C-alpha cells in the first residue's frame, strides 16, 4: 500500500521548557503511545530521528547563530547575557537544559525524513517533533530555534524541481515563507489566522516578489473557522494551486494548535476536520513530508496526531480510547474525538469566497 | 426644483434657546418634561423648588450634599424626567433609610445597591427587606437572624480587593482595616488583569504571544485565549453580560489597536465585535451600567510615534456601538481608573484625581495628600495604593480626608476592583 | 459626591416634542424663533401662513413650486428664520424678476446668482442694476447698451463646459443647443480633470506617479505636482478661496485613502489639510458654499477589499473640519455628480437620479428616459451625456422632461462642470 | 587639491522618452555647457561614459531581465507584448528608440567612476547622467531600468569593507535598499518624502533585518523642507552615522528633483541648500560618488548640478548667468540662483527631533 515512515525519540520528553510553558515537548510521548495501545505501530516502521550536526543545522542559519545557540547552557546565561538580545533568546524563548540536544531531534526527522522521501523509499513521512516553522535565519522568533522545516525543503529541492508547501496551523510560517519569498522552485501555500497575530506577516498583498513573484500564496483567516468551512477552502485551493504549478514534493506541516480547545489558539477544527485536510492531499498520490508544529494542549493535540498517524496507515480506530498510561488526563469522556466548541466563526462565505477568487485571480499568472 | 423635504436639526435648539430667555428675562415648558405637571396644568421647599424650576426651564442643576433626599422625592412625584434617574444614581451608616426610600418610591436600582451595602455591611449594623438581605448572601448570617431558615445563603469570604506586586498576587481582604488572607505565586508576566465576580482572571505571558489566560483561585486554571496580541489592552469585567471585554490595546508592531473582543465565563469562548474609533493603547476601562468607557492612554501623533492621549470613548455593549465623546479630558497620560456608583474616579500625573460622571459632561477635582497612585473601590470605601512602598490610604468622597488605614510587597503593578 | 454640574443634553428634546406635542393637540414657539413676532407679541396668505405655522411650531416644511414667492416675502419680513436662507437658496426668463426681488429684499446670495444668469442671457433677453451686469462682465454689450461706456468689461468666450474622450479634451460651448469651439490633443492619461473659472486643469501620467498637472488652454502650461500619489482622488474648485482641492483617493498598494490636499492658482503652491474621516475612492466631488460634498465611491470592506460606498463626508473649507453625514445615500457604486444653484444632482447605475441638498437630509429622485449617464450644469440648465455616443440630452429641473439638444468622440471620459 | 573626475557623453542628449515625458536626459546636455561657459571644464578632469557590457549588468541584475531589454526595440513591440507586463516595461516607463544604448551611459559613469574612486586616482568622483535607484533585480520601476547605484557600490565593496550610501533625494531609493537590507556591508541612509508617495516603501520601522538588522536608516520626510531645516537635519544624522559605522567610501545619490519648482517634486530646496550637503559630506574627507539622480525641471536641475560641481571644483561662480546656449529657458531672471517657492515646510521641529532621536536609538545598536 503506501509506505509510511516514522521518527520518534523517548528521551524528546524530558525537554521541560519552564515553569508556566505553553509548549509542551513531552506531549509527543503522550501520544506515542496512543500508536502503540492502538496498535498502529506494528503495521508501521518507526524510527528515531538522529542527531543533528551543527554543519547541518548551517545551511539555511548563520554561523554565528548556531554557535550561540550550541554554547549557551543555563549555568553560563551570564557570559552570553548581550548577545541574547541580539539573537532574542532568553525570555519569549528562554533557555533551558539541554536546548541544544532538543533541536539535535526537533530537526533530526525532518531532513532524514525528507531523506527517505525525496529517495524511493516511502510516499508518507511523519516527524511529530519538528513542525518548527517561526526560526529566522539568525534569529529565534516564537518557541522555535533551528527551522526544520526550511532544511527539509533544502533538502528536497535537491531531488524535485517544484515544491509545495502546504501550512496548515493557526500561525503564518514566516521562516518557510521569507526563505522563499524570492524564488520560484517553492511556493508556500499558508492557511493562517491573521489579523494582530503573532507573526504579523502573511498579508494577502504578500504574494511574492523577484522571480518568486507569484510564488507565495497566503490565504488569511479570522477565529473559530468551523470544519465545513476550512475543508471546503482547502480541498479547491490545494487543487487549483497544484494544477496550475505540477509540485513534485509537498511539505504539510500540520500544526494541532489548529484544534479547538487548544490552550494557544482559536480555531475550531475537529480531529476529523483535521484529518479531512491530509487525506484531501493524500487523494493527489504525491510525497508528503508531514511535520507535526504547534501541540499545546496536550489531550487534543494527542489525539489528533495519534489519528493523523492512523489515517496515515488507512487503517480504522474506535473512538473510545482504551485505558492508556495517560487516561486520567482523557478525563472521564474517554473519547477519541473532540466535540467542537460553541464558538462563532468569523469566516463568512462572501470573504471566503472572494479571498478564494483573489488567490485563482493570483495563481492565473503562473508562467 | 418641485419637491423635497425641509427638516430644520435646529429647531430645537433656537425653540429652547428662545423660552429660556423670554421667560427667564419676563405652563408649556414644564407640561413637556413632566407628566404629573401636565395632568394638574407642600411636599417640596422653596430652596428645592428653585432647582426644580431652574431644572424645567434652563436643566442647570448642581447639588451639595445635603439636598439628595428632597432632589430624589420630588424628582420621584413631580416628574419621571431624567433628574429622578440622575438623583437615585447618586444616592446609590445610610443603607438601612435608602433602603426603605428605594422601597417606598420603587426604584428598581437604589434598591439592589443599599441591599449590596446592607449585605455586605450586616455584621457591622447587627421585614421583607431583611428577607431580601438574607436571600442575597452574605459575616454571621445566622446570628443576625437570631438577633425563614431556608431563605438564607453564604459565599463564605469573597476577595473584596486583588493586587498583583513583586511576581505574586496578593488577596487583600476588607474587614470592617485591611487584612491580607490568600496568597498565591505566578511563573508568568501579567498583561492586564481582571476581577470577575470574587475571582481573578490574568491575561498575559511572553511579549510576542500576550494570549495565555489563567483563572488562578489550586491555581493555574487555563481559560480561552484571546485571538489577538496586544500590549496593555483594557480590561474591563460585565457580569451583567456574565462577558469579560478586551478593548483597545497596541500591536506588537508599535501599532494602536481600536479592536474589541469580548469572553463568556459560561460558554468559555472569546468573540470579536465592533471596532473603536480611535485606536488607543493603556487606557484606563470603566464599565458603567454595561457601557464601557475608555479613558486616556495613548494616541497617534506624528505618523509614527504616540502622544498622551485624553480623549474618551464609549462601547455601547447592548446595541455594540463605539463613539467618541465631544470633550475632552483634564489630563492627559498614564491614567488609573475605579467605578464607584455611577461615578469613576480617575488618577494620573501626581496629586491629580477627578470624579467624573460619563453620562453628563463635567469633572471634578479632589485634593490629595501632596506626596503613581492606583485607586480601588470596595462595597463602600475607596481605597489608594502608593505605587512604592504609608503603602494605603481610605479616601471619605464627603470630605475629601485621606486616611491611612498591612503590606508586603515592594512593587505594585496591578489594583483591580 | 459634593459637586459636580449636571447638563441634560435632551432638555432641548424633551421640551421641544412636548411643545409640538401640547400645541398640536389642543406666543412663545414663535418668538423663540423670529424676532418679528416678538416684537409685535395680510402680506401673507392663509396657505403660506399653514405653512409658516407649520414650521414655528413642528419645523417640517415641503414646497411645491409656484409658491416659492410667497416662501421668500414672508419669511424675509416675518422672521430672519433659517427658512428665508433656505427659500432664498432655492430661488438661486425669470432672471429680470429676481434681481428686483433680491435687490428689494437685501439678499447678497440671491443677487449674485441672479446677476450672472442675466449677464449670461443678456444677449437672449436684449437702472442701477443694468450697470452692475454690465459692470460684472458679458454676446453683444455694446448692442444691449445702445437697445457709462466706461463701466463695461468682457471676457471674450469663455468654455462653458469641457469634456475629456477618446484621448483629446473637447472644449464645448453653450450657445442660446450645443457647439464645438476648441480642440486640443493630450498625450497623457488624465486621472482627474477640474475645469476652474473656465480654464481646465488635469492631473495625470503614469500610474505610479500621477501627480503631473496641466494647464491646457498653446497649451500644457505645468502646474506644481502634488505631494501623494493616489488614483480615483476627488478633485474639485472652489474659486471662493481661489484652491482647488484633491480629496480621498486610493494608493497604489490598493488601499483606500483620507488625506487631503489644496492648490493655490494665485501661489501655485499644493497644501496638505486635515484627513478625511473615513477613506473612500472615486467619490463624486460637490462644493457648495465653500463645502466639499464627497459622495459614494468605494470604501474598506473584508479588511482586504473594497464595497461600494453610500457614505456622504463633509470637508468644511473655512474650519478645514471633516465629518460623516448620520444618515445614508439612496445608491452605492460608480458616481457623478454636478453643482446647480444649492442642489446636488447626483447620477449613478442606470435610469438613476436623485436631487440631494446637502444643508439638509433629502433625496429626491426624477425618472430618467429609461436608455453611465454624466451629469454637468451650465449657467441655467442641465446637460446629461451618456458614456458612449442621441449622445446628449437637457434636463429640465420643473418638469423632468429629457430635450434632445454636435458629437466628435466615440467614448466620453470626464464631462467637466 | 581634491582631485574630481567627470563623465559625460553628448549622445545622451538624443534619448528621447517620448510624448509627454516628465524625464528629459537632454536636460543633462543643457547642464554640460554651464560647466563650460563658467570655465569649471579646464580645472576639471572630463571623461565620457563608455558603453557598458550586458555581462556588467548582469551582476546585480538577472540575466532574463537583461535580456528582454537588450532584445526590446520600438519596431518589434508586437513580439514581446507578453513579457512586457512580467517586466513592467511599456507603460508608467514606455519604451523608446535605443533604450538599451541609454542605458550603456547612465550605468557606464558609475561603475567607471567607481573604478577611480576606489582606486587612488580621485577623492571626488562626478556622474550626472547616473542617479537610477528605482530598478528592481528583475523589473523595472519608476523611470529606471539597470540599477547603476546598486552595481556601483558593489564595484565598490571589493575595495573597500563599510559603504554608507546616502540619498539625497525626494523619493525613496528601493533598488539600494532592497539590494542591501539583509547585509552589514553597506549602510544606506535615505532622506525622502513619505506618505503616500511613489516607492512606497522606506518607513521608519523598515531599519533592516537579517545580519543587516541596524544597517538601514530611513528618514521620513513631509512635502516642503526649508533649507535650514534640511541642513540642520543632515550635519548631525550623517555625522553620527559615521562615527558609529567608519564608512570607507560614501556614494551620494544627489537628485535635483528636490529643488524647489520642480515639475513632479515638492520639496523647497535652493541651489544654496542643496550644495550644503554635498559639502557637509566633503567636510569628513572620504572618497565620494556622485550620482545625480531625478532632474525633471530642466533650468532648475541645470543650474543646480552645475552648481554641485562648482563646490567639488572649490570655486567661486558669479550668480548672473552668462549668455548660454538656452539661455532663453533660463528667462529673464539670468539668476544662476532660484529663489524658494512660498510653500510651506510640513515638517515640525518636535518631529524632525523625534525622528533624530529614534536614528540615534537605533545607531546605539551598532556593534
Ligand atoms: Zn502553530
Ligand atoms: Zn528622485
Amino acid at each position: 500500500k503506501k509506505k509510511v515512515c516514522y521518527y520518534y525519540d523517548g528521551d524528546i520528553g524530558n525537554y521541560y521548557y519552564g515553569q508556566g510553558h505553553p509548549m509542551k515537548p513531552h506531549r509527543i510521548r503522550m501520544t506515542h503511545n496512543l500508536l502503540l495501545n492502538y496498535g498502529l505501530y506494528r503495521k508501521m516502521e518507526i524510527y528515531r530521528p538522529h542527531k543533528a550536526t551543527a554543519e547541518e543545522m548551517t545551511k539555511y542559519h548563520s554561523d554565528e547563530y548556531i554557535k550561540f545557540l550550541r554554547s549557551i547552557r543555563p549555568d553560563n546565561m551570564s557570559e552570553y547575557s548581550k548577545q541574547m538580545q541580539r539573537f532574542n533568546v532568553g525570555e519569549d524563548c528562554p533557555v533551558f537544559d539541554g536546548l541544544f540536544e532538543f533541536c539535535q531531534l526537533s530537526t533530526g526527522g525532518s531532513v532524514a525524513g525528507a531523506v527517505k522521501l525525496n529517495r524511493q523509499q516511502t510516499d508518507m513521512a511523519v516527524n511529530w517533533a519538528g513542525g518548527l516553522h517561526h526560526a529566522k535565519k539568525s534569529e529565534a522568533s516564537g518557541f522555535c530555534y533551528v527551522n526544520d522545516i526550511v532544511l527539509a525543503i533544502l533538502e528536497l529541492l535537491k531531488y524535485h524541481q517544484r515544491v509545495l508547501y502546504i501550512d496548515i496551523d493557526i500561525h503564518h510560517g514566516d521562516g518557510v515563507e521569507e526563505a522563499f519569498y524570492t524564488t520560484d522552485r517553492v511556493m508556500t501555500v499558508s492557511f493562517h489566522k491573521y489579523g494582530e497575530y503573532f507573526p504579523g506577516t502573511g498579508d494577502l498583498r504578500d504574494i511574492g516578489a523577484g522571480k518568486g513573484k507569484y510564488y507565495a500564496v497566503n490565504f488569511p483567516m479570522r477565529d473559530g473557522i468551523d470544519d465545513e468551512s476550512y475543508g471546503q477552502i482547502f480541498k479547491p485551493i490545494i487543487s487549483k494551486v497544484m494544477e496550475m504549478y505540477q509540485p513534485s514534493a509537498v511539505v504539510l506541516q500540520c500544526g494541532a494548535d489548529s484544534l479547538s480547545g487548544d490552550r494557544l489558539g482559536c480555531f475550531n477544527l475537529t480531529v476529523k476536520g483535521h484529518a479531512k485536510c491530509v487525506e484531501v492531499v493524500k487523494t493527489f498520490n504525491l510525497p508528503l513530508l508531514m511535520l507535526g508544529g504547534g501541540g499545546y494542549t496536550i489531550r487534543n493535540v494527542a489525539r489528533c496526531w495519534t489519528y493523523e498517524t492512523a489515517v496515515a496507515l488507512d487503517c480504522e480506530i474506535p473512538n473510545e480510547l482504551p485505558y492508556n498510561d495517560y487516561f486520567e488526563y482523557f478525563g472521564p469522556d474517554f473519547k477519541l474525538h473532540i466535540s467542537p466548541s460553541n464558538m462563532t466563526n468569523q469566516n463568512t462565505p462572501e470573504y471566503m469566497e472572494k479571498i478564494k477568487q483573489r488567490l485563482f485571480e493570483n495563481l492565473r499568472m503562473l508562467p | 426644483f418641485v419637491n423635497y423635504t425641509f427638516k430644520d436639526r435646529s429647531h430645537s435648539g433656537r425653540v429652547a434657546q428662545g423660552i429660556m430667555k423670554l421667560c427667564l428675562e419676563e405652563r408649556l415648558v414644564l407640561s413637556a418634561q413632566s407628566c404629573f405637571f401636565r395632568s394638574m396644568f407642600q411636599d417640596v421647599s422653596e430652596s428645592v423648588f428653585q432647582l426644580l424650576v431652574d431644572y424645567i426651564y434652563h436643566g442647570t442643576v448642581k447639588l451639595r450634599a445635603e439636598e439628595l433626599q428632597e432632589i430624589y422625592e420630588v424628582s420621584d412625584m413631580y416628574q419621571l424626567t431624567s433628574l429622578f434617574e440622575e438623583c437615585s444614581r447618586f444616592l446609590a451608616g445610610n443603607c438601612l433609610q435608602v433602603m426603605w426610600l428605594a422601597d417606598r418610591h420603587s426604584d428598581p436600582e437604589l434598591y439592589t445597591a443599599a441591599k449590596h451595602c446592607a449585605k455586605t455591611h450586616l455584621a457591622q449594623l447587627q421585614h421583607r427587606l431583611l428577607t431580601d438581605i438574607i436571600s442575597d448572601g452574605v459575616q454571621n448570617p445566622t446570628e443576625a437572624i437570631e438577633a425563614l431558615r431556608t431563605s438564607l445563603k453564604e459565599i463564605g469570604e469573597n476577595v473584596h480587593i486583588y493586587l498583583i506586586g513583586k511576581s505574586l498576587a496578593v488577596s487583600l481582604h476588607c474587614a470592617e482595616s485591611i487584612s491580607v488572607s490568600g496568597q498565591n505565586s505566578l511563573c508568568h508576566q501579567i498583561t492586564a488583569a481582571c476581577k470577575h465576580g470574587g475571582d481573578l482572571y490574568v491575561v498575559g505571558g511572553s511579549i510576542p504571544r500576550p494570549r495565555r489566560m489563567w483563572k488562578c483561585n489550586v491555581d493555574w486554571e487555563w481559560c480561552a485565549p484571546l485571538p489577538r496580541d496586544r500590549l496593555q489592552h483594557t480590561l474591563v469585567s460585565v457580569p451583567g453580560k456574565d462577558a469579560i471585554y478586551s478593548l483597545g490595546g497596541k500591536t506588537l508592531q508599535d501599532t494602536l489597536s481600536n479592536a474589541v473582543i469580548y469572553y463568556r465565563v459560561g460558554d468559555n469562548v472569546w468573540t470579536e465585535t465592533t471596532q473603536l474609533e480611535v485606536a488607543v493603547s493603556g487606557a484606563a476601562g470603566a464599565n458603567l451600567n454595561g457601557i464601557i468607557y475608555l479613558l486616556g492612554g495613548e494616541e497617534n501623533d506624528l505618523d509614527f510615534f504616540t502622544k498622551p492621549s485624553r480623549l474618551i470613548q464609549c462601547f455601547d455593549t447592548e446595541t455594540d456601538k463605539c463613539h467618541v465623546k465631544p470633550y475632552v479630558l483634564p489630563f492627559a497620560g498614564r491614567m488609573h481608573a475605579a467605578v464607584h456608583k455611577d461615578l469613576v474616579f480617575i488618577v494620573a500625573e501626581g496629586d491629580s484625581l477627578v470624579c467624573y460622571n460619563p453620562l453628563l459632561d463635567s469633572f471634578t477635582r479632589l485634593c490629595l495628600p501632596e506626596a503613581l497612585w492606583k485607586i480601588a473601590s470596595c462595597n463602600g470605601s475607596i481605597y489608594v495604593f502608593r505605587d512604592r512602598y504609608a503603602n494605603t490610604y481610605k479616601l471619605d468622597p464627603a470630605t475629601s480626608a485621606v486616611t491611612v488605614t498591612k503590606v508586603l510587597l515592594t512593587n505594585l503593578q496591578f489594583v483591580l476592583a
